[PDB]
């Protein structure tokens, strides 16, 4: 009935997570993003993907 | 004779003052003229980007969409992996990337 | 550099080197050695000196 299931994905979701996800952290500048500290720069290759 | 325009594709918040001097059209500095220490330092420097550009050494790569091993711009005009081998005419980056 | 009072919590330490490590291209070593000189992680050729 939508109230379980959001119930259960709450409880879930308190330790399903055990660090920053990578798709969030878009504050990043140019400059920042650019830098080979960077981890999600070697998975951006394609403009399209 | 016409010469033709090979066109590699970037992002648009691009630093323009690389352009304003003698620039690499990959985006990142490369070539054969750093070496010193082995042999196996050409692939380093050309597609290594854990560590920094060798010219502009506060980054890794201008784009990285024509920068890396299997990006858009090294997938489509290295001479490697020859995906412009039917076409019979001069593509004036192939010197750039292979 | 080593000696001085060091902060009471070790993962402080090691997230502010982690963060700081980001941005710089002389750093130390991922491992940190115990007992050792941490030199820099050399690099590949050299532009401009």
């Amino acid at each position: 009935t939508l109230d379980v299931q959001m119930g259960r994905f709450m409880e879930t979701w308190a330790d399903m997570m055990p660090h920053h996800p990578h798709w969030v952290n878009e504050h990043l500048t140019i400059l920042q993003f650019i830098a080979p500290s960077n981890p999600r720069l070697r998975f951006e290759l394609n403009p399209a993907f | 004779q016409a010469s033709v325009c090979e066109f590699v594709a970037m992002p648009v918040s691009t630093d323009l003052q690389y352009f304003r001097t003698a620039c690499n059209p990959r985006g990142r500095a490369s070539g054969m003229l750093y070496m010193g220490d082995r042999d196996a330092d050409i692939e380093a420097i050309m597609f290594d980007h854990t560590q920094s550009d060798v010219a502009y050494t506060d980054r890794a790569t201008l784009n990285p969409w024509a920068s890396q091993k299997h990006s858009y711009g090294d997938r489509l005009y290295n001479g490697t992996y020859n995906l412009t081998g039917a076409s019979p005419i001069y593509s004036p980056c192939f010197k750039f990337f292979t | 550099s080593r000696g001085g009072v060091p902060m009471l919590h070790d993962n402080v330490t090691e997230s502010l080197r982690r963060i700081t490590a980001s941005g710089g291209r002389l750093n130390p070593t991922e491992p940190l050695p115990i007992f050792g000189g941490l030199r820099p992680a050399t690099s590949a050729g050299i532009a401009r000196g």
